This record gives structure tokens, sequence and C-alpha cells, in this order.
């Protein structure tokens, strides 16, 4: 009945959503190398990790509690 | 058994790979603080860029860990 499957699937999603903060995260180094004389871009790009890890943690922890589940 | 040590080790690798990227967005912030007072010193952009290179490797077992699930449940 798909089990494997739905773990995958939300592993897939979860990955999308860590991939989105690491090209954010990139965003942000690649910025700082270039020594900005404004900060804003780059504030508001910290602001943004901070919801998206939010969020990751949170995905994580219920695939976390799945995944133990299923090895039972 | 053998999807049991796999689905285990993915919960391993998956709960790592959300403390460094949690770890990651801490460390970048800061840095954020260094720039703005002028204080850059190269190793700090250094230390972001193994982070990064961390998490793409940690990323990538990831990925390797599912082709082992799908492989096994075919």
């Amino acid at each position: 009945e798909y089990i494997i499957k739905d773990i995958l699937d939300s592993q897939e999603h979860l990955l999308r959503l860590i991939e989105e903060l690491l090209e954010t995260q990139k965003e942000l180094l690649e910025i700082l190398k270039r020594r900005p004389d404004s900060v804003e871009r780059v504030r508001e790009l910290v602001r943004r990790s901070k919801e998206i890890a939010d969020e990751i943690r949170r995905q994580s922890d219920r695939n976390v509690r799945l995944l133990e589940e299923v090895s039972k | 058994s053998p999807r049991s040590y796999l689905l285990k080790e993915l919960a391993d690798l998956s709960q790592h790979l959300v403390r460094l990227l949690e770890r990651l967005v801490r460390e970048s912030e800061r840095v954020v603080e260094v720039l703005e007072r002028g204080e850059v010193d190269e190793e700090e952009l250094k230390r972001l860029e193994d982070l990064h290179r961390e998490l793409e490797k940690a990323v990538r077992e990831v990925r390797e860990t599912h082709r082992e699930i799908r492989e096994r449940s075919r």
C-alpha cells in the first residue's frame, strides 16, 4: 500500500525545500564575497532562511517519526 | 531488516542534514554582522563555503540512501 513510496515522496519534497534553502544561502554567500555596500538583500535572505529552516526542521522531525514507525 | 537498517540510517542522515543546515543559517547571519562592521577576514567566508560543501555532500548521500531503499522495495 505505498508505505515506502509515501515516505520517499515526503523525503523528496523535503529535499526540494532544503535545496531552496541552500540556493538562498548560496546567493547570500556570493553577495558577501563581493562586499556589498548595502545589506538589505542579505538581511532579507537571512530572514527567509530562518523561515525555511523552521519548516525544514518541522518536516524532518515528522519524517523521522514516520521512519521509526515503519522500521519496527 | 535490510530495509530497517536503511530506514534508521535515513533517519540518522536526515537529522544530521537538518542540524548542519541550522548551523549554516546561524553562521551566515553572524558573517553578515561581521561585514556590517567591516571586519571580514576571508576565513569566515571559507567556513561558510566548507559548510556548503559538506551540505551538498550530505544531500547526495541522502539521495543514494533513497536509491538503496527503492532497489530493495521492487
